C-alpha cells in the first residue's frame, strides 16, 4: 500500500481518488490519502468549492515514484510533485500517519470495481496520450481538447487520442467504398489494431482511459473518443471473439459505475441505440445490453 | 449546406456545379410468379447528372446486368450512382470539374461523400427544393436511349436544346422544371400539349419542339393550367 502526503489543504475542495469523492474544508488539517492499492494506476482529482469550473487531476502509479500534492497559491491549484529523496519522503509520511492526518483509500476486499475500469490502462500508454514528459504523472482537466478537436488549440495541452473518422481516406479503401463504409472491419482490424494500436489491449486501454476522463472531468472530447471506439467495434462485421466478450465486460462496468444523474451528458443516444440494436454486434453484448436496459431505458 | 429558395441564383453563377438525381437508377416491374408469389424484373435505368447553367446532361445508362447476383439493390444503387459520378468527375479535365455537387435525395450524401474523399474541395450538398427530375424518363428521346441500351453507356445531351441563345439559364431552368413537373403530374396531357400542333417539330438534334418565343409563353401557360387542373382533380378543390 502507498501514500499521496499533502502539504496542507488551504482552499476548500472536493477530492476524488478513482471512483471515490470526499470534501475538505478550507485550512482543515488534511495531509493526504494512505493505503492506496499498489498495482493499479490511480487518479487523484479536484473540484474547488468556490469555483466548480475546472475539474482537474493527476493520473499516477505509485510504483513509479513518491508523489505528493501541494497547493500553489500563484497558479491557484493543487499540484502533484515528486520527492526524489526517499528518506525524506518516508519520514514525512510516517509523521502524518502517526498524527492520523491522512484518510484511508477504502479498498473493500469484495470489490473489483477499480480493477475492472482500469484493466488495460497502463501509465506508459497514458503518457503517450498526455504529453508532458518531464513528470511521471499526467495532468488532465475539464477543458483540454483532443488532437481531433484541434483539427476541427495549443498542441502542448492536448489529449493525443487516436483519431477515428469514418468518412476519411484511412477508413475507406479505394474500390471498397460501400463495403468499408457499411462494414468497418478493415478500419478496425487492419488500420487501427494491426497498424496503430498493435493489439487489442492497447486499444481497450485508450477506450477505458477516455471513459474515465469523460466521467471524472466532464472532458467532452474524451467522451467523443469513448463513443467512437465503441462504435467502430460494433460497426465491424468481423471482430475477434475474445474482443467482443471483453468489450461487453468493459462496458458493463463503465455503465455500472456511471452516476445515474450524469447519464444525459455522458451517453450518446444515437451511438448506443445503433450499437445495441442495429449494428453487426447487436446481439454480442449481452451484459451491457441487460444493464443499459434496466438502468437507462429512457435513453432507449 | 442545403440548397433552397434563399440562395437560388447561386445555381446560375460561374462556379461549376452539377445536380445528381438517382431516382431512375434502379427500376423494376413487379409481377406475380406462377406459384403466385411476387418477384421483380429490373429494367434499364439512368443517372441524371445536370449542369443547370449550361444544360449539359450526363446521362449514365444503368444496364440491368449491373444488378446480376447482387443483394440489397436499393442500397447498392445509391453507391453505384456515387461510383459513376465520381468516375465522371475524374474523367473531366481539372478546369471542368464541379465545385459543388447537389444531390436531390439526402440518402445520396454519404455514398457520394465517401466516393469523393479524394476531392476534398468539392462540396457535396443536399437541397430543400423538390425538383421533378424523376420525370426525365418522360422525355421520349431519353427514355429511348435508356431502354435500347444493351451495355453500360454514357450519352451526353443539352436538355435546354438551343434556348440559351435567347434566354438566361435562370429562365431555361424555370422552363425545364415546369415542363418536368407537368410531365410528372399528368404525362399524357403534357405530351398532348407539347405536340398537338404538328407544324412545330422536334429537331433531330433536340429533345423539345422548336417553339417560338410567343409559342413558349402559350406552352408555359398551358402547362401551368395543367398542373393547376391536376391539383384540382387530386384534392377536389
Ligand atoms: C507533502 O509532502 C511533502 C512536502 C514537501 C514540501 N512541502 C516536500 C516533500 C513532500 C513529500
Ligand atoms: C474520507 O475519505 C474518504 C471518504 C470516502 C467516502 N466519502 C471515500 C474515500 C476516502 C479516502
Amino acid at each position: 500500500m502507498n501514500t499521496v502526503p499533502f502539504t496542507s489543504a488551504p482552499i476548500e475542495v472536493t477530492i476524488g481518488i478513482d471512483q471515490y469523492s470526499f470534501n475538505v474544508k478550507e485550512n482543515q488539517p488534511f495531509h493526504g490519502i494512505k493505503d492506496i492499492p499498489i498495482g493499479h494506476v490511480h487518479v487523484i482529482h479536484f473540484q474547488h468549492a468556490d469555483n466548480s469550473s475546472m475539474r482537474y487531476g493527476y493520473w499516477f502509479d505509485c510504483r513509479m515514484g513518491n508523489f505528493y500534492i501541494q497547493y500553489d497559491p500563484k497558479d491557484g491549484l493543487y499540484k502533484m510533485m515528486e520527492e526524489r529523496d526517499g528518506a525524506k519522503f518516508e519520514n514525512i509520511v510516517h509523521n502524518f500517519k502517526e498524527r492520523q492526518m491522512m484518510v484511508s483509500y477504502p479498498k473493500i476486499d469484495e470489490d473489483d470495481t477499480w480493477y475492472n475500469l482500469t484493466e488495460f490502462v497502463q501509465m506508459d500508454k497514458i503518457r503517450k496520450i498526455v504529453r508532458k514528459d518531464e513528470n511521471q504523472f499526467s495532468y488532465v482537466d475539464s477543458s483540454m481538447t483532443t488532437v481531433q478537436e484541434n483539427e476541427l488549440s495549443d498542441p502542448a495541452h492536448s489529449l493525443n487520442y487516436t483519431v477515428i473518422n469514418f468518412k476519411s481516406r484511412e477508413a475507406i479503401r479505394p474500390g471498397h467504398e460501400m463495403e468499408d463504409f457499411l462494414d468497418k472491419s478493415y478500419y478496425l482490424n487492419t488500420v487501427m489494431l494491426q497498424g496503430i494500436f498493435k493489439n487489442s489491449s492497447n486499444y481497450f486501454g485508450e477506450l477505458q482511459f477516455a471513459f474515465l476522463n469523460a466521467m471524472f472531468f466532464g472532458n467532452y472530447g474524451s467522451s467523443l473518443q469513448w463513443h467512437a471506439m465503441i462504435e467502430l467495434i460494433c460497426s465491424s462485421a468481423t471482430v475477434p471473439k475474445h474482443m467482443l466478450d471483453k468489450l461487453d465486460e468493459i462496458l458493463y462496468y463503465q455503465i455500472k459505475t456511471l452516476p445515474e444523474q450524469y447519464s444525459d451528458i455522458l451517453l450518446n443516444e444515437r451511438v448506443w441505440n445503433i450499437c445495441l440494436y442495429s449494428s453487426f454486434q447487436k446481439n454480442s453484448l449481452h451484459n451491457t445490453e441487460k444493464i443499459m436496459e434496466n438502468k437507462y431505458p429512457e435513453l432507449l | 449546406g442545403a440548397m433552397n429558395s434563399s440562395n437560388y441564383a447561386e445555381l446560375f453563377n460561374n462556379d461549376i456545379k452539377l445536380f445528381v438525381d438517382d431516382t431512375n437508377v434502379y427500376r423494376v416491374t413487379v409481377h406475380k410468379t406462377f406459384e403466385g408469389n411476387v418477384a421483380t424484373k429490373a429494367i434499364n435505368g439512368c443517372i441524371f447528372t445536370l449542369n443547370p447553367k449550361t444544360g449539359h446532361l450526363f446521362l449514365k445508362i444503368i444496364h440491368t446486368s449491373v444488378w446480376a447476383g447482387q443483394k440489397r439493390l436499393s442500397q447498392l444503387a445509391k453507391w453505384k450512382t456515387a461510383e459513376e459520378v465520381s468516375a465522371l468527375v475524374r474523367s473531366l479535365p481539372k478546369e471542368e470539374q464541379p465545385k459543388q455537387i447537389i444531390v436531390t435525395r439526402k440518402a445520396m450524401l454519404d455514398p457520394l461523400e465517401v466516393h469523393m474523399l479524394d476531392f476534398p474541395n468539392i462540396a457535396i450538398r443536399p437541397t430543400e427544393l423538390r425538383l421533378p427530375f424523376s420525370a426525365a424518363m418522360s422525355i421520349d428521346k431519353l427514355s429511348d436511349v435508356v431502354m435500347k441500351a444493351t451495355e453500360p453507356q454514357m450519352v451526353l445531351f443539352n436538355i435546354y436544346d438551343d434556348w440559351l441563345d435567347r434566354i438566361s439559364s435562370y429562365t431555361a431552368f424555370s422552363r425545364l422544371t415546369l415542363l418536368l413537373r407537368a410531365l410528372k403530374t399528368n404525362e399524357e396531357s403534357a405530351k398532348m400539349i407539347l405536340l398537338s400542333d404538328p407544324t412545330i417539330t422536334i429537331k433531330s438534334y433536340h429533345l423539345w419542339p422548336s417553339f417560338t418565343d410567343e409559342q413558349w409563353i402559350t406552352i408555359e401557360s398551358q402547362m401551368r393550367d395543367l398542373i393547376l387542373t391536376e391539383y384540382g382533380r387530386k384534392y377536389n378543390v
